[PDB]
RNA sequence: UGUAACGGGGCUAAACCAUGCACCGAAGCUGCGGCAGCGACGCUUAUGCGUUGUUGGGUAGGGGAGCGUUCUGUAAGCCUGCGAAGGUGUGCUGUGAGGCAUGCUGGAGGUAUCAGAAGUGCGAAUGCUGACAUAAGUAACGAUAAAGCGGGUGAAAAGCCC
RNA sequence: CCCGGCGAGGGGAGUGAAAAAGAACCUGAAACCGUGUACGUACAAGCAGUGGGAGCACGCUUAGGCGUGUGACUGCGUACC
C-alpha cells in the first residue's frame, strides 16, 4: 500500500520547504526522521510531522510495520497566498504575498 | 541484379519483389504495368544504356493501391507588409510491388 | 445579440500552441510567442523545401566525384563522358551506385572513359 | 453609464497610459461602442408584391396537392375533441384549414391543437401559409381570395 | 540596474544548483546511553562519552 | 528510397602516413584537410567522421613558395590589454614547426565539433620518425 | 417548405465588414489607408 | 580595442591575357503529379469535359468567393443520463478559415438543413480588469538607550511572567 | 478511529449516483510552480527553428532498412507590430 499524507496551506514558501523535502525524499522512514531531527529549519518540523502522520496513517490504516517503509514520493506545491500591502517611502504602496505551500508525503514498502 | 528506370518524371533503382512509390499514375488498382524505358541492368556483370535504355530491356509490376501522402503546410509571410496566405497541399502517388525486371 | 467569443479563441490558440511543441521556453508556452516560432517555421520550411533538393544534389554529386576520382576520372569529364556516351541519361542520386555496387560504378567509368576518349 | 466624467489621471507624468473617462468603451465598468438602441425592423414590401408571393405561394400548394379545398367545414360545438376527430377523419394532422366567414366554435378547438390554426380568408399571412403541411381553405374563403389578390 | 529580459525559470534553476542542504551523517551513540547524538553534543537524557553530566 | 548514411559506429577509417617535405605547405594541406573530411569516399554523410587518419612526417622540412618563408603574417591575441602576438613563418619553424601544418589544415576544415573532431586525426611530429607504430599505418602520396 | 426557398441569386450581397484582419481584405486601415484627414474618425471635408 | 585594405585558409598560380572543351550553379527553363483564374477548339447544349492555349510575386487600394461564432425561423422535429455544452487527448479530413469521428473528464443540455439578424472573430493601442512570473528567497525588519543569568509557564521561550 | 499543540492539516470509516461534489465545495481552461518517467546535455558560441540525420526509447506488418518521443552531428537562418 502506497499511503499519503498532506500538510494544506502550510505557512512556508514551497521553495524553503522544498528544500527539506529534498533532504528525504526515497530514504527508509526511520532514517528521514533523524534526518529531519536534526535540521535547523522551520519546513523541517513541518515536513518531519507530515512523515509521520504519513506514517501513523501507513501503520494504522494500512498493512504497516515502519520498519519495510520508504517514503517514496514527497512533493510539495504551491497554496495560495495572503496579499498584504507594505507602506513604502514617498507615498508607494508595494504589494508582499504571504505565501503557503501544499506538504504531501507519501510512505509505502514496494 | 536489378534496375533503374523513368517513372514519375523521376528514376529508381529496384530489385523484383520490392515495392517503390511513384507518380501517381493511371492504371487501375490492381494491375500489371510495363516500363519500357529501363536504364540500367545488373549482376555480376551489368548493362549500362549505350544510348538511353538497354536493348531489350522492360519491367513488370503490378499496381498496389494508390495514395495520397501526409500533408503539407504552405506559409507565406511578407513581415511588416501587412501579407501571409497559408494553404495546404498533399499530393497523389500510386504504389507497385515490382515483379518484373527482364534483361 | 452578444457573442461569447472565448472558445473559438481558445480554438485558435489551442491550435497554434499544438504546432509548438518542441520550441523552447514560452516559445511553446506562450501564444504570442508561440504565434510567432509557428509562423518562422512555416517561412523555414517553405524555403528548405526548394533548398532540400538543392542539399540532396549537391551530395550526390561531391560523392559521385569521390567514386570516379577512386576510378581515375574527375566527376566533371565523367559526367561528360556519360553525356556524350550515346545520349545515356541517368540520374546523379541514381548513380548511387557509387557507394553500394562499386564494379558497376566501375563499369560506367569505362562506358564514359570509352565514349570519352 | 452612471459616473463621472473626470478625467481618471493627468494626461501626462505617470507611466499610465492617457485616459479621459472611466466610461471609455474600451475600460471596463461600462461603454458599449455604438449601444443599441430600440430599432423597427418593418420593411415595406409593395402590395402588388405582396399579392404576388401569395398568388404564387398558393399556386404551388396546388401543384404539390398541398391546398385541400372543400365546401363548410366546422363543428357543431366548442370542443377540441371534436375537432380532433374531424381531422383524425379526414386524415390531417398538420393543418391550415382557412374559414370563410370563421365561426366561434372551430376557433376555440385547435386553440390547444399544436399543429393546426383556423383563420378566416381576409386573415391569411404569407409565411405560414407555407409552414403547415396542408392548408384546408373552404370553397366559401376560396372566393373571398380569389377576389382578394384579384 | 534591473534586467532588460526576464530570465529563464531554467536559468533560475541553475542559480540554486547551489543551493540544496546539507544532510547530516555525523551523528553518534553515546556508549552509557542508548542516546543518539550530535558528535560532541550532550544528549537529549544529559550525557556525554559515557558519563550523565548536567544534573537537570 | 531514402539515400544512403554513413554511420559513426561503422565508418573505416584507416591509418597512413606522409612525409610533408618539399612540399608546398598549402597545396599538401588542403589533400590533408580531405581526406580528413572523408571527401574521397562515401564522405557522403557531411554531418559524419569518415576521413582517414594521417600522420605527418618532417614538418619542419615544408615548402613554402616566393618570400613567404619570411614575409608571413601568423597573428593571434592573447586576449588582454593590447597583446596581439605576431611571429613570422621561419619563426614559427623555429620553435614548434608542428604547428604550421596544422594552423594551415585547420583553416580548411569546417567549423566547430566535426571539423574540431576531424582534425584529431592528423598527428603531425616535426622530426622524421613517429610513435603510432601501433596502427601500422601505409603511406601515400601528393 | 419554411426552409426550402431562398433569395434571388445576387439579391442580398455581404456588406464589407472591414477592420477584421490581413486575409480578409481590409484589415487595418480599413480601405482608408494612411494618415491625414480623409481617415480619422469624422474625417472630411465640406461640400 | 585586434591580424583588420582577398570573407578565411592558403596560392607563384589557387594571379593576369588569349583560345578551346567541360563541369557546378536560381523559386529562371524542362520533366511528372496536382489546384485555380481568363479564353476558344473539339465532344457536344437545365454542357461538363480528353480539355486546349494562356495566366496565377504583391503595400495603399478595388473586385470576387467563403469559414466560424451569438441570437430567430425551419424545430411539439432530429440528437442527448445507453450521457448534452464545456474541458482534454487521439485519429481522420478540406486550398484555407474549418469539419467529422472517437478515449478521458464533465454531468444537462444541443441543435442538422435552408434562410433571417448581429454586441461576429484580437497579440500589440505606455489599451481596461483579474491571475501569475521576474528580479529573489536578494534589500530590508524603522534611531548604535544594551544587555546577562537563574526560575517559572508552555507543544515550543532571546522577546511572556518572577 | 488514527497522526497532530485540548491546533491547522490530513488519513481512514460512514453519507451520497458521484467527496475524481467536503463545505475556499458544478464544470475547473491559460499563464505560473512541482513529482515521475524516456531521450538529450559538463571542448561549446548568436531569434533557438527549419532541411538532413546517428543513437536511444516505445507503436507498424509476421522483419521490408516505416511511425512516434528524444535528438549527437550537420546545410540554411538577425522575432512581431
Ligand atoms: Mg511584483
Ligand atoms: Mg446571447
Ligand atoms: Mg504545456
Ligand atoms: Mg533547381
Ligand atoms: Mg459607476
Ligand atoms: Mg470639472
Ligand atoms: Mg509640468
Ligand atoms: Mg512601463
Ligand atoms: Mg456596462
Ligand atoms: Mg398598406
Ligand atoms: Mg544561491
Ligand atoms: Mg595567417
Ligand atoms: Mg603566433
Ligand atoms: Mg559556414
Ligand atoms: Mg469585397
Ligand atoms: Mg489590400
Ligand atoms: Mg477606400
Ligand atoms: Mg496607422
Ligand atoms: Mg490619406
Ligand atoms: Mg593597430
Ligand atoms: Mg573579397
Ligand atoms: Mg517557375
Ligand atoms: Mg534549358
Ligand atoms: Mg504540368
Ligand atoms: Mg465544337
Ligand atoms: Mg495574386
Ligand atoms: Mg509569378
Ligand atoms: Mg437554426
Ligand atoms: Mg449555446
Ligand atoms: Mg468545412
Ligand atoms: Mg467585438
Ligand atoms: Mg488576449
Ligand atoms: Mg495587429
Ligand atoms: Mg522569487
Ligand atoms: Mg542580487
Ligand atoms: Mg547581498
Ligand atoms: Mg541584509
Ligand atoms: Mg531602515
Ligand atoms: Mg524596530
Ligand atoms: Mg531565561
Ligand atoms: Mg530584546
Ligand atoms: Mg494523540
Ligand atoms: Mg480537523
Ligand atoms: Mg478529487
Ligand atoms: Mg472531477
Ligand atoms: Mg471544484
Ligand atoms: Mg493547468
Ligand atoms: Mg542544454
Ligand atoms: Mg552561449
Ligand atoms: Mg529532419
Ligand atoms: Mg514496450
Ligand atoms: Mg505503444
Ligand atoms: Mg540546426
Amino acid at each position: 500500500m502506497e499511503t499519503i499524507a498532506k500538510h494544506r496551506h502550510a505557512r512556508s514558501s514551497a521553495q524553503k520547504v522544498r528544500l527539506v523535502a529534498d533532504l528525504i525524499r526515497g530514504k527508509k522512514v526511520s532514517q528521514a526522521l533523524d534526518i529531519l531531527t536534526y535540521t535547523n529549519k522551520k519546513a523541517a518540523v513541518l515536513v518531519k510531522k507530515v512523515l509521520e502522520s504519513a506514517i501513523a496513517n501507513a501503520e494504522h490504516n494500512d498493512g504497516a510495520d515502519i520498519d519495510d517503509l520508504k517514503v517514496t514520493k514527497i512533493f510539495v506545491d504551491e497554496g495560495p497566498s495572503m496579499k498584504r500591502i507594505m507602506p513604502r517611502a514617498k507615498g508607494r504602496a508595494d504589494r508582499i504575498l504571504k505565501r503557503t505551500s501544499h506538504i504531501t508525503v507519501v510512505v509505502s514498502d514496494r | 541484379m536489378y534496375a533503374v528506370f523513368q517513372s514519375g518524371g523521376k528514376q529508381h533503382r529496384v530489385s523484383e519483389g520490392q515495392t517503390v512509390r511513384l507518380e501517381k499514375l493511371d492504371i487501375a488498382t490492381g494491375e500489371t504495368v510495363e516500363f519500357a524505358e529501363v536504364l540500367m541492368i545488373a549482376n555480376g556483370e551489368e548493362v549500362k544504356i549505350g544510348v538511353p535504355f538497354v536493348d531489350g530491356g522492360v519491367i513488370k509490376a503490378e499496381v498496389v493501391a494508390h495514395g495520397r501522402g501526409e500533408k503539407v503546410k504552405i506559409v507565406k509571410f511578407r513581415r511588416r507588409k501587412h501579407y501571409r496566405k497559408q494553404q495546404g497541399h498533399r499530393q497523389w502517388f500510386t504504389d507497385v510491388k515490382i515483379t518484373g525486371i527482364s534483361a | 445579440a452578444r457573442v461569447k467569443r472565448g472558445v473559438i479563441a481558445r480554438a485558435r490558440h489551442k491550435k497554434i500552441l499544438k504546432q509548438a511543441k518542441g520550441y523552447y521556453g514560452a516559445r511553446s508556452r506562450v501564444y504570442r510567442v508561440a504565434f510567432q516560432a509557428v509562423i518562422k517555421a512555416g517561412q523555414y520550411a517553405y524555403r528548405d523545401r526548394r533548398q532540400r533538393k538543392r542539399q540532396f544534389r549537391q551530395l550526390w554529386i561531391a560523392r559521385i566525384n569521390a567514386a570516379a576520382r577512386q576510378n581515375g576520372i574527375s566527376y566533371s569529364k565523367f559526367i561528360n563522358g556519360l553525356k556524350k556516351a550515346s545520349v545515356e541519361i541517368d540520374r546523379k542520386i541514381l548513380a548511387d551506385i557509387a557507394v553500394f555496387d562499386k564494379v558497376a560504378f566501375t563499369a560506367l567509368v569505362e562506358k564514359a572513359k570509352a565514349a570519352l576518349a | 453609464v452612471t459616473g463621472s466624467g473626470k478625467k481618471p489621471w493627468r494626461q501626462k507624468g505617470t507611466g499610465r497610459a492617457r485616459s479621459g473617462s472611466i466610461k471609455s468603451p474600451i475600460w471596463r465598468s461600462g461603454g458599449v461602442t455604438f449601444a443599441a438602441r430600440p430599432q423597427d425592423h418593418s420593411q415595406k414590401v409593395n402590395k402588388k408584391m405582396y399579392r404576388g408571393a401569395l398568388k404564387s405561394i398558393l399556386s404551388e400548394l396546388v401543384r404539390q396537392d398541398r391546398l385541400i379545398v372543400v365546401e363548410k367545414f366546422s363543428v357543431e360545438a366548442p370542443k377540441t375533441k371534436l375537432l380532433a376527430q374531424k381531422l383524425k377523419d379526414m386524415a390531417l394532422e398538420d393543418v391550415l384549414i382557412i374559414t370563410g366567414e370563421l365561426d366561434e366554435n372551430l376557433f376555440l378547438a385547435a386553440r390547444n391543437l399544436h399543429k393546426v390554426d383556423v383563420r378566416d380568408a381576409t386573415g391569411i399571412d404569407p409565411v405560414s401559409l407555407i409552414a403547415f403541411d396542408k392548408v384546408v381553405m373552404t370553397a366559401d374563403a376560396v372566393k373571398q381570395v380569389e377576389e382578394m389578390l384579384a | 540596474a534591473v534586467q532588460q529580459n526576464k530570465p529563464t525559470r531554467s536559468k533560475r534553476g541553475m542559480r540554486r544548483s547551489h543551493d540544496a542542504l546539507t544532510a547530516v551523517t555525523s551523528l553518534s551513540v553515546d556508549k552509557t546511553s542508548g542516546e543518539k547524538h550530535l558528535r560532541h553534543h550532550i544528549t537529549a537524557d544529559g550525557y556525554y562519552r559515557g558519563r550523565k553530566v548536567i544534573a537537570k | 528510397m531514402k539515400t544512403f548514411t554513413a554511420k559513426p559506429e561503422t565508418v573505416k577509417r584507416d591509418w597512413y602516413v606522409v612525409d610533408a617535405t618539399g612540399k608546398t605547405l598549402g597545396r599538401l594541406a588542403t589533400e590533408l584537410a580531405r581526406r580528413l573530411r572523408g571527401k574521397h569516399k562515401a564522405e557522403y554523410t557531411p554531418h559524419v567522421d569518415t576521413g582517414d587518419y594521417i600522420i605527418v612526417l618532417n614538418a619542419d622540412k615544408v615548402a613554402v613558395t616566393g618570400n613567404k618563408r619570411t614575409d608571413k603574417v601568423y597573428y593571434h591575441h592573447t586576449g588582454h590589454i593590447g597583446g596581439i602576438k605576431q611571429a613570422t613563418f621561419e619563426e614559427m619553424i623555429a620553435r614548434r614547426p608542428e604547428r604550421v601544418i596544422e594552423i594551415a589544415v585547420k583553416g580548411m576544415l569546417p567549423k566547430g565539433p566535426l571539423g574540431r573532431a576531424m582534425f584529431r586525426k592528423l598527428k603531425v611530429y616535426a622530426g622524421n620518425e613517429h610513435n603510432h607504430a601501433a596502427q601500422q599505418p601505409q603511406v601515400l602520396d601528393i | 417548405r419554411l426552409n426550402t426557398l431562398s433569395p434571388a441569386e445576387g439579391s442580398k450581397k455581404a456588406g464589407k465588414r472591414l477592420g477584421r484582419g490581413i486575409g480578409s481584405g481590409l484589415g487595418k486601415t480599413g480601405g482608408r489607408g494612411h494618415k491625414g484627414q480623409k481617415s480619422r474618425s469624422g474625417g472630411g471635408v465640406r461640400r
